[PDB]
RNA sequence: GGAUAAGCGCUGAAAGCAUCUAAGUGCGAAGCCCACCUCAAGAUGAGAUUACCCAUUCGUAAGAAUUAAGAGCCCAGAGA
RNA sequence: GGCACCUCGAUGUCGGCUCGUCGCAUCCUGGGGCUGUAGUCGGUCCCAAGGGUUGGGCUGUUCGCCCAUUAAAGCGGCACGCGAGCUGGGUUCAGAACGUCGUGAGACAGUUCGGUCCCUAUCCGUCGCGGGCGUAGGUAAUUUGAGAGGAUCUGUCCUUA
C-alpha cells in the first residue's frame, strides 16, 4: 500500500512522509489504502488528492 | 471484501529502455536508484513477483565521484574454493580496466538477492565507454540527482 | 609458423656428430596441409585451424568433404592450430623445410594413455611402510584437518590418468636433417604410439 | 631508529607527519629516528 | 606565506595561455609548458602575475602560492636554464661522450650511461668535471638524481657524484 | 612488463627558509598482477567462427509421422 | 594455571608413520636503513610468508644432546593436525616381581616383562569418467577466453680483479 503510493507519488516526485504530513494537515479525509487503491488510473483522485495536500502544506 | 488488493502486473508486465549515465556519478547514489528502477519499484505498481525489471543502461561508465583515497583503500577481494582462495581485484585496479562489476556487484549488494533479484540484477546493461549498441529499441535517458 | 604436421614412429637412439649417442626420435614430416590465415577481425585470436591427415571417402563427412567447403580440396582427418603464421593459401600449404619459431623446441603431444592408477603411481608420495605389523601400505595418507567439517580439494589423491596433453619446453635437437619424410629430434618427446607431435617453440625462449 | 615515542634528538630537528608517519628530520646519519 | 602577495615579473613576453596548464613561458629556452595549480583561483596577469587567493586556508591560498613558485621557477626556468653541481670523483671514476646517451664509468661490468628527452645541452668538461643542463628544476634534479641513481658517495672517501654541500661526516676505520 | 611495500627523489607549500608531500612529479623488492604451462562457454552471459542439411507430408489449431545433414545401434580391435 | 558451561544411553586422551594447510613474532633466499660496519665477515632493525626450511645415533615420550651438513637446519596453529588411514614402545585391565608403605586386604607414574586396536561407505565432501536436458533449427568441426589451477627454490667456480 504504503510503497506503491511512495511510488506513484514519487512518480510526482513526493515524498510519503510530507504527503501523509499533507493528509494530516488536510480534510477529513485521513483515509489511507483505498488511497492506496488509487494507484489504478487515478490522475485525477491521485494527484488532484495531492494538490490538496499541496494546499494542506500550503 | 477479500480481495481489495490488485497486483494488476503479474502477467502483464511492461517494458521500457533507459540510457542512464553520468560520467562520474558517485557508485552508492547512482547504484541504490538504478536499484530502484531495475526493481521498478519508482513505477506505481509493485508486486513482490512483479517482473517490472527494467532495460537499465548505463554507457560511458568510467569515473565514480571518488570520495577519499578510495580508488586505493577500496579493495575488493574474492575466494576460489582451491584451500588459501583469496584472490583479490583490488581499488584502483581494474577500474580503468573494466569497470562492469565494479558497478553490478555492488548493486548485487543492492538488489533483494533472490531469483529476481538475480534475473534483473542480472539483465543489467552495462557499457564502460560507449555508444553502446542496438538503438533499435528506444532507450530513454534517466535523471542526474540522488533523488 | 611451425607445420610440424605428424606422427612419429617410435622412440630409438643414434649418434650423429662428433659420436655422441644421443636419444633420437623423428615425425613422419608429411606436407603440410595448412587453411587460410583466419584472422583477428572475424575472431580475435590469429592462429590456423590447420587441417591434416588426408582422409579415404569413409572417414567423412559433408562438413568434411563440407570443409573442403571453405577449404578448397583434398578433406583431412586432424586440425589444430598455429598462432605466427605466414599463410599461403586456403586450404593447404607448405611443407616440412620452413621452421619459424625455435629449436629449442618446447614440444606439445598427448600423453600416452596408462589408465587409472594407484595413488603413488603418478602422484609421487611416500608409499607406507611394509614390516613392523602395521597395516598400512600403499594408501595415501590423510586429507583433511579437524577443524572444519571439510575435506579441502586441490590435492592429487587418484586418477583415470594418461590422456592428458602436455607441452613441454626446449626439446634439444638442432638444425634437423631433413627428408621428404623425416624430422629428427631428441629422445622421450611426448604423445604416444600414432599421436601427433605439432609443435610452436620459444614460449619460455 | 624505531620508537614510537619521537622525542627531539639534535637541536633544529624538524618533525614530520609524512605521509601520516611521523618522522624525523636530522643533520646526522647516526639518528635518523624511524617511528613505527 | 610571504610569496603569493608578492608579485612575479614576466619579462620577454612570456606568452602564457591562461586556459589551464596550457600556461607556457618564453625564454631562449624558448616556448615550454609545465603546468597549472588545478585549474581555478590563478589569475595571469600581465607584465606581472598577481594569481588571487579564493580563501587563505593551507589548502587554498597556500597551494596557489605553491604554483607561484612554480610558475616562478617557469619564468626563472627559461630565463636561463642551467644545472647543479655534478663531479665524478675517483680514483678511475671517469666520465666521457658518447652522442647524447653518454658514457659514465664507474668500473662495473656493465657500463654507465647518460639520457636526457629533450635538454642535454651538455658539457663533459673533463672525465672529473661534468654538467648537463634542463630547463625545469624539476627535470634538472631529478635528471641529477639519475645521476646519482649509479653510483653513490661514501662515508669513507670521496665517491659518487659531487654536490657542494653534503656535510660528509666522513667516517673512518683502522 | 606493470603496480609497488619498505625505503630512497626533484620541485615545492603553512613556515619567503626548510621540507621525498600537501598538491605535481620519479626510482624502488623472490610481494601482487600479467607474462610460462594446464583446465576452460552448463562463461545459462550458454559465447565467436567454418561448413552442411535445408525448409518436408499429413485439416497440423494442437501436433503427428517421414527424413535430410548426419549421428548412432551392431561388430571388430587397441595408442584407450 | 583457574573456571565446571556440552561431552557418563561413549568427545578413544601419547609418541610416531603417511598426508598437509595456513599464520607470521622471517631461519635462508629479496630489498633497504643504521652501524662501535676500511673492507671480508659482522651486529642491528624496516618491508617481505613467492619458494625452501637436512639426514642419522640416543632418549617409548616431548624437551634435549651428539655427529656431519647446507640456503637455512624457523616458530606456531589446525581435536598437543589426522586410529570408520595405520602402529601400539606410554600410562590405561587381570599376572608376576622388586623397592617402599600399610598387620592385612592391598597400595605408592616408582621400575620392568607379558598383555585383547571391528566396521561389507548411506548422505555431504574428494578424485576421475559418464549419461538426460539446455545453449529458440538439426548438425559437424574450430578455437577465443569469463574464470580456475599448477609451477616458482637454491649452491659451486671463473671473469670482472
Amino acid at each position: 500500500w504504503i510503497a506503491r503510493i511512495n511510488a506513484a507519488a514519487r512518480m510526482n516526485g513526493l515524498s510519503y512522509s510530507k504527503l501523509m504530513h499533507g493528509l494530516k494537515l488536510a480534510d477529513i479525509e485521513v483515509n489511507r489504502k483505498m488511497l492506496a487503491d488509487i494507484a489504478i488510473a487515478d490522475a485525477a483522485a491521485f494527484t488532484a488528492l495531492a494538490e490538496e495536500a499541496k494546499k494542506a502544506l500550503a | 471484501m477479500m480481495k481489495t488488493t490488485f497486483m494488476a502486473n503479474a502477467q502483464n508486465v511492461d517494458r521500457k529502455w533507459y540510457v542512464v549515465d553520468a560520467t562520474d556519478v558517485p557508485l552508492g547514489r547512482l547504484s541504490a536508484v538504478v536499484a530502484s528502477v531495475l526493481r521498478g519499484k519508482n513505477k506505481p505498481t509493485y508486486t513482490p513477483h512483479a517482473d517490472t525489471g527494467d532495460f537499465v543502461i548505463v554507457v560511458n561508465a568510467e569515473k565514480i565521484k571518488l570520495t577519499g583515497k578510495k580508488a586505493t583503500d577500496k579493495v575488493y577481494y574474492s575466494h576460489s574454493l582451491h584451500p588459501g582462495g583469496l584472490k583479490s581485484v583490488t581499488a584502483g585496479e581494474l577500474r580503468e580496466k573494466n569497470a562492469v562489476r565494479l558497478i553490478e556487484k555492488s548493486v548485487k549488494g543492492m538488489l533483494p538477492h533472490n531469483t529476481l533479484g538475480r534475473a534483473q540484477g542480472m539483465k543489467l546493461k552495462v557499457f564502460v565507454g560507449a555508444e553502446h549498441t542496438h538503438t533499435a529499441q528506444k532507450p530513454e535517458v534517466l535523471d542526474i540527482t540522488g533523488l | 609458423s611451425k607445420g610440424i604436421l605428424g606422427k612419429k614412429v617410435g622412440m630409438t637412439q643414434i649418434f650423429t656428430d662428433n659420436g655422441e649417442l644421443i636419444p633420437v626420435t623423428v615425425i613422419e614430416a608429411t606436407p603440410n596441409t595448412v587453411l587460410q590465415v583466419k584472422s583477428v577481425e572475424t575472431d580475435g585470436y590469429e592462429a590456423t585451424q590447420v587441417g591434416f591427415d588426408t582422409l579415404r571417402e569413409v572417414l567423412t563427412n559433408k562438413p568434411a568433404k563440407g570443409h573442403a567447403a571453405k577449404a578448397n580440396t583434398t578433406p583431412k582427418r586432424f586440425v589444430r592450430e598455429f598462432k605466427g603464421l605466414e599463410g599461403a593459401e586456403v586450404g593447404a600449404e607448405i611443407t616440412v623445410d620452413t621452421f619459424a619459431a625455435g629449436d629449442v623446441v618446447d614440444v606439445t603431444g598427448t600423453s600416452k594413455g596408462k589408465g587409472f592408477q594407484g595413488p603413488i603411481k603418478r602422484h609421487g608420495q611416500s608409499r607406507g611402510p611394509m614390516a613392523h605389523g602395521s597395516r598400512y601400505h600403499r594408501r595415501p595418507g590423510s586429507m583433511g584437518p579437524v577443524a572444519a567439517n571439510k575435506v579441502p580439494k586441490g590435492k592429487k589423491l587418484a586418477g583415470r590418468m594418461g590422456n592428458k596433453r602436455v607441452t613441454v619446453q626446449n626439446l634439444v635437437i638442432a638444425q634437423v636433417l631433413p627428408e621428404k619424410n623425416v624430422i629428427l629430434v631428441k629422445g622421450n618427446v611426448p604423445g604416444a604410439k600414432k599421436s601427433l607431435i605439432v609443435v610452436k617453440s620459444a614460449i619460455k625462449a | 631508529k624505531v620508537r614510537p615515542s619521537v622525542k627531539p634528538i639534535c637541536e633544529y630537528c624538524k618533525v614530520i607527519r609524512r605521509n601520516g608517519r611521523v618522522m624525523v628530520i636530522c643533520p646526522n646519519p647516526k639518528h635518523k629516528q624511524r617511528q613505527g | 606565506s610571504r610569496i603569493g602577495n608578492k608579485v612575479i615579473v614576466i619579462p620577454a613576453g612570456v606568452s602564457v595561455e591562461v586556459n589551464g596548464a596550457t600556461v607556457t613561458v618564453k625564454g631562449p629556452k624558448g616556448e615550454l609548458v609545465r603546468s597549472f595549480n588545478e585549474n581555478i583561483t590563478l589569475e595571469i596577469a600581465e607584465n606581472e602575475i598577481t594569481v588571487k587567493r579564493p580563501n587563505d586556508t593551507k589548502e587554498m591560498k597556500m597551494l596557489h602560492g605553491t604554483t607561484r613558485a612554480l610558475l616562478a621557477n617557469m619564468v626563472e626556468g627559461v630565463s636561463n636554464g642551467f644545472s647543479k653541481a655534478l663531479e665524478m670523483i675517483g680514483v678511475g671514476y671517469r666520465a666521457q661522450l658518447q652522442g647524447t646517451k653518454l658514457v659514465l664509468s664507474v668500473g662495473k661490468s656493465h657500463q654507465d650511461e647518460v639520457e636526457a628527452p629533450e635538454n642535454i645541452k651538455f658539457v663533459v668538461a673533463t672525465p672529473t668535471s661534468i654538467v648537463v643542463e634542463g630547463i625545469s628544476k624539476e627535470a634538472v634534479g631529478q635528471t641529477a638524481a639519475y645521476i646519482r641513481s649509479r653510483r653513490s658517495p661514501e662515508p669513507y672517501k670521496g665517491k659518487g657524484i659531487r654536490y657542494v654541500g653534503e656535510y660528509v661526516r666522513r667516517k673512518e676505520g683502522k
